[PDB]
């Protein structure tokens, strides 16, 4: 029913108790409160209305005063329907901001608290600060770098006429006039500025900018008018650009809206294993607790392991594990790692669970006292491992239920020691033609044991000549000596930058040194925040392979996140899409709470996208119920009633794209919205505003593969468009946005082949002649034969099979593109590069031999595929940073030799491109075999 | 120093691998509900704690309500307005039961807590207790599959078998 019983709290103690509406905003039920509260005792000692603000619990269990009374009850969501009365004064904008980055980040800021750890307290004092002056730092800045951060150019990867519709903000009056297509904004804007002079007539050219009509994307800098993508857009498609004259003030309106060394210490590293609690196993066997250091993934020295001791639920061991290695020679980033195993007793083991430790805390103290370790459960996995290295050294959690294990570290001097400081660290790093020969063919495929220690004698020969393979010799340097820790992290010190490319292979789980990462993530400042985003979900993997919270990377990535407003809005999501995932609920919440104290202006507009999203997967909930029942029409019919509600309405309408923030979905097609006949039931909802787009919102499976898949086809449209090569590609919008729940952007004026050929038949080949009748019709198959190249060329690389006429679609202006990409290097064996019969046909003009045509499809083919191998190592890299995900389909080094198979990286650019050439002939071969059965 | 024809262990491969897969498929569902079931028992727990909190509001409304209403009880004491005290000790009354009520929610809460602690608990024996065959089956699956490649069982032959 509509009705809800709501408990009222008065300051005087006075109680009270009455049914109101689920639709009603609280400035209207503190007004029914007011009313009922004059016939109840001591209302005379009240204030006005307007002097008290509601409390309540919320979702998060946290308090939330209630600022915003406009808000409905029912949106409000008060975890019981109970509002107490409180005084509005005191510091009410810190208030709101944190009721608000609770409920937003999907994690209560107090829970973080309760934690009662200084290493998270520290994380948030420092970083909140920190992202905090940024913001009043930006708000500062003049209207023009505002419009930078909040609106960044969308350019193209990069003489005719063009006219352009130029209007004037507040006014329906509008000037068509001619402009050169590289021409500067800034010219466009000073032929307008005359013409709306020509008619009072004075303002300058310099305090107007340029926005493109029904969107928050802008024209401005220095570059020509063609290498914006609204306009190079404009002028494929044919259709004149339509802007808006927007002033300085307009834009600013927006805006304003200690005598111990740890190398003294000679005697061996041990613990204390004392007891395991809660475990859940089998009882006739018996258990086990392996323990090994690591650095990254190399052993330190030999696995150690416990007693057998009887299995029970609280097991007890009070060993002491002693291991093969000083306490002067523990590096860094040492990591203690467990792993609980059930064995039968001695007359397949389990792996129960896991758990890691690091030995040295965040403030570089050697760890000393007792542990309490709780554990994570260990998946079997193909390579099964002893122990699990790479896991995070966080701590599971579920400390209610998961299974612990307690340790002692022991003392090792009567005070504190610390790994030494960079300044100790240099002071003991200082200090023929044959092995010079043996160098080069080595670094010129991991290294064996012999190559290891030449590479570590000319050490100083790889610095001087072979700058680029720093990630070879910090491989071979034997991390359990301190010795040899010093000299090899002397170097790094003085080592030369590294370009991007080699950056990038730093970051990964091998190279866990703070030095390293500081170091990569140096070179990584180079970047423009263009590349950077194409980067950003490789990025955000690897804080999965961090030991502390406050790092480099996380720096790195705020830093950004608070320059480029773009660059904030996909780092939010990529974090708050895994905020259900408990390993890194933690280290995530923490990123957006300081993300948002420093981007007050996001935070509205993801509020916003959160709400529609809610809304939206309660509104997909009941579609899934109802389809079960009754036919498509009807649950079709009673999605739309749902959708007209109010709270519904509004919630779903007037957002910016979650997809892309520069979108406005305005009013919602309520008619045009619908759902798809597939198992989880993804609703498509259309919307309009100003020149129709539309979303499909999916829940119910993990759409990060999607992701993945179309921003390596995207980064694919970038590097061949940067070499002049533009093979049409539509890498449509797909963003997880939380547990299996994700947007996918629409694609208007398309059908998937089935629909095509469903109605040796033209079908296809009509379609394009009906879409593109006469002299349009040659532009339309040439758009199909660019796009089927480029999508022949990434299917076969990436491995993407289970391609069909239900997943493959074609766009009004030819345009061939692929969709829903669950599968990926050769899962559904190698998948062959794929000629379509029907495709081929297209591209032949409905000919049976046009080789003209045939050859520069080839050719497209053809050079598609060598720039991708010139910049193979790029995929590689990239590839083995998202192994951090944890996609079932990207796991192991197969998956990524699967890449370098596919690009033919081990071959020479003549081998490999002889190599396409064979498959592509036995492709033509086997695309008529295939049609013929 | 340093056992059978083709034909059957390519056989005892094939159902290998089927109770393999099996195994995998009965694993991989108690993974799911381990997983929505340590979810549901972390909502319950941040439920608790909002339960907790609304506890901790209506006490400081008692607190409030005995130091505040003090004043005005013997007050209209003086002026003989005990049907005034009446009200306003009734009303507190009222609240007082409500948070009876709340009180109770957060024990039912609790007790289900409990009883989903437990399933947690059970789940994860379920799964320790498949993993030894789960492994088992693959080593074992894997072991046929180097048997027959090192007799140049051709790779069509295999993945037959293979499912
Ligand atoms: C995992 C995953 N990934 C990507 C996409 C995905 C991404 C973008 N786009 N852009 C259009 C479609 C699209 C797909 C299928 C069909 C259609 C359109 C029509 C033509 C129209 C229709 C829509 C809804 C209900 C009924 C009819 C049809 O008949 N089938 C699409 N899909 C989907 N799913």
């Amino acid at each position: 029913n509509q009705s809800v019983v709501v408990d009222f709290l008065l300051p005087t103690g006075v109680y009270l108790n009455f049914p109101v509406s689920r639709n009603a905003n609280l400035s209207t039920i503190k007004q029914l409160l007011w009313h009922r509260a004059q016939y109840e005792p001591l209302f005379h000692m009240l204030s006005g209305p307007e002097a008290y603000v509601f409390t309540c619990i919320n979702q998060t269990a946290e308090q939330q005063e209630l600022e915003d009374e406009q808000r409905r009850l029912c949106d409000v969501q008060p975890f019981l329907p109970v509002l107490r009365l409180v005084a509005r004064e005191g510091d009410r904008v810190k208030k709101l901001i944190n009721s608000q980055i609770s409920l937003l980040i999907g994690k209560g800021l107090h829970e973080f608290d309760s934690l009662c750890d200084p290493e998270v307290n520290d994380f948030r004092a420092k970083m909140c600060q920190f992202c905090e002056e940024a913001a009043a730092r930006r708000q500062q800045l003049g209207w023009e770098a505002w419009l930078q951060y909040s609106f960044p150019l969308q350019l193209e990867p990069s003489n005719r006429a063009l006219l352009v519709n130029v209007k004037f903000e507040g006014s329906e009056e509008s000037f068509t006039f001619q402009v050169s297509t590289k021409d500067v904004p800034l010219a466009l804007m000073a032929c307008a500025l005359r013409k709306k002079a020509t008619v009072r007539q004075v303002e300058q050219p310099e305090d107007y900018t340029l926005q493109v009509n029904g969107r928050h994307e802008y024209l401005y800098g220095s570059y020509p008018l063609c290498q914006f993508q609204y306009i190079c857009s404009c002028l494929h498609s044919g259709l004149t650009p339509h802007l808006t004259m927007v002033h300085s003030s307009s834009i600013l309106a927006m805006r304003d809206e200690s005598s111990v060394s740890l190398w003294s210490l000679e005697q061996p590293f041990r613990i204390e294993l004392i007891q395991g609690s809660k475990v859940n196993a089998d009882e006739r066997m018996k258990l086990v607790v392996q323990a090994g250091l690591f650095h990254g993934n190399e052993m330190l020295c030999k696995t150690v392991s416990s007693s057998e001791v009887s299995v029970c639920s609280e097991p007890v061991w009070k060993q002491r594990l002693e291991f093969d290695i000083n306490i002067c020679d523990l590096p860094r980033m040492a990591r203690l790692c467990f792993a609980l195993y059930a064995v039968i007793e001695k007359a397949a083991d389990c792996p129960i669970a896991w758990a890691n430790l690091m030995l040295f805390d965040y403030k570089d103290q050697l760890k000393t006292g007792e542990r309490c370790l709780y554990m994570w459960p260990s998946v079997p996995d193909e390579k099964g491992e002893l122990l699990n290295p790479t896991g995070t050294v966080r701590s599971n959690p579920n400390t209610d239920s998961a299974a612990a294990l307690l340790i002692c570290l022991p003392e090792v001097a009567p005070h504190p020691v610390y790994y030494p400081a960079l300044e100790k660290i240099l002071e003991l790093g200082r200090h023929t033609e044959e092995e010079q020969l043996q160098l080069r063919e080595i670094l010129e495929g991991e290294l064996y044991e012999h190559e290891k220690d030449l590479v570590w004698k000319l050490r100083h020969e790889v610095q001087e000549h072979f700058p680029e393979a720093l990630a070879r010799l910090l491989l071979v340097t034997k991390w359990n000596k301190h010795e040899d820790v010093a000299q090899m992290l002397y170097l790094l010190c003085s080592w030369p930058e590294l370009p991007v490319l080699s950056a990038l292979e730093l970051l990964d789980f091998s190279f866990p040194d703070c030095h390293v990462g500081s170091f990569a993530i140096k070179s990584l400042r180079k970047l423009t925040d263009d590349e950077l985003f194409q980067y950003l979900l490789q990025l955000v993997q690897v804080l999965k392979y961090e030991s502390y919270l406050d790092c480099e990377l996380t720096k790195f990535l705020l830093d950004r996140a608070l320059a480029n407003r773009k660059i904030g809005h996909f780092l939010f999501w990529h974090l708050r899409s895994e905020m259900h995932v408990p390993s890194v609920a933690l280290r995530f919440g923490l990123i957006l709470e300081a993300y948002c104290r420093g981007s007050t202006h996001h935070m509205k507009v993801l509020m916003k996208q959160g709400e529609a999203l809610s809304k939206l997967k309660a509104l997909n909930d009941f579609v899934k119920l109802s389809s079960q029942k009754t036919p498509k029409p009807q649950t079709k019919e009673l999605m739309h009633l749902c959708m007209r509600q109010e709270a519904y309405l509004e919630a779903l309408s007037h957002l910016q794209s979650p997809l892309d923030p520069s979108t406005l979905l305005a009013e919602v097609c309520v008619e045009q919205c619908t759902f798809m006949d597939s198992k989880m039931k993804p609703l498509w909802i259309m919307y309009s505003n100003e020149e129709s787009v539309g979303i499909i919102f999916k829940n119910g499976d993990d759409l990060r593969q999607d992701m993945l898949t179309l921003q390596m086809i995207q980064l694919m449209d970038v590097l061949w468009k940067q070499e002049g090569l533009d093979l049409r590609m539509t890498p449509y919008g797909c963003l997880p946005t939380g547990d299996r729940t994700g947007l996918i952007e629409v694609v208007l004026r398309s059908d998937t082949i089935a629909n095509i050929q469903l109605n040796n038949k033209d079908a296809l080949l009509n379609w394009l002649k009906s879409k593109n009748p006469g002299e349009a019709l040659d532009r339309a198959i040439e758009e199909f034969t660019l796009s089927c190249a480029g999508y022949c060329v990434a299917t076969y690389v990436l491995g993407i099979g289970d391609r069909h006429s239900d997943n493959i679609m074609i766009r009004e202006s030819g345009q061939l593109f692929h969709i829903d990409f669950g599968h990926f290097l050769g899962n559904f064996e190698r998948v062959p590069f794929i000629l379509t019969y029907d495709f081929v046909h297209v591209i032949q003009q409905g000919k049976t031999n046009n080789s003209e045509k045939f050859e520069r499809f080839r050719g497209y083919c053809e050079r598609a595929y060598t720039i991708l191998r010139r910049h193979g190592l790029l995929f590689l890299h990239l590839f083995a940073l998202m192994r951090a995900a944890g996609l079932p389909e990207l796991s192991c080094s197969k998956d990524i030799q699967y890449l370098k198979d596919s690009l033919a990286l081990g071959k020479t650019e003549e081998e490999a491109l002889k190599h396409f050439r064979v498959k592509f002939n036995e492709a033509l071969r086997e695309s008529w075999k295939t049609k013929v059965n | 120093y340093q056992e059978d024809n083709i034909e059957a262990v390519g056989k005892k491969l094939h159902e290998y691998n089927t109770q393999f897969q099996e195994k995998s498929r009965e694993y991989d569902r108690l993974y799911e509900d381990y997983t929505r079931t340590s979810q549901e028992i972390q909502m319950k727990r941040t439920a608790i704690e909002a339960f907790n909190e609304t506890i901790k509001i209506f006490e400081e409304q008692c607190q409030t309500q005995e130091r505040y209403s003090k004043e005005y009880i013997e007050k209209f004491k003086r002026e003989g307005n005990e049907t005034e005290i009446q009200r306003i000790m009734h009303n507190y009354e009222k609240l007082k039961s409500r948070i009876s009520e709340i009180v109770d929610s957060r024990r039912r809460l609790e007790e289900d807590l409990k009883k989903q602690a437990a399933e947690y608990r059970e789940i994860d024996k379920r799964m320790n207790s498949i993993k030894p065959d789960l492994i088992q089956l693959r080593k074992t699956r894997d072991q046929y599959l180097m048997w027959l490649t090192q007799k140049g069982v051709r790779q069509k032959k295999l993945n037959e078998w293979l499912g």
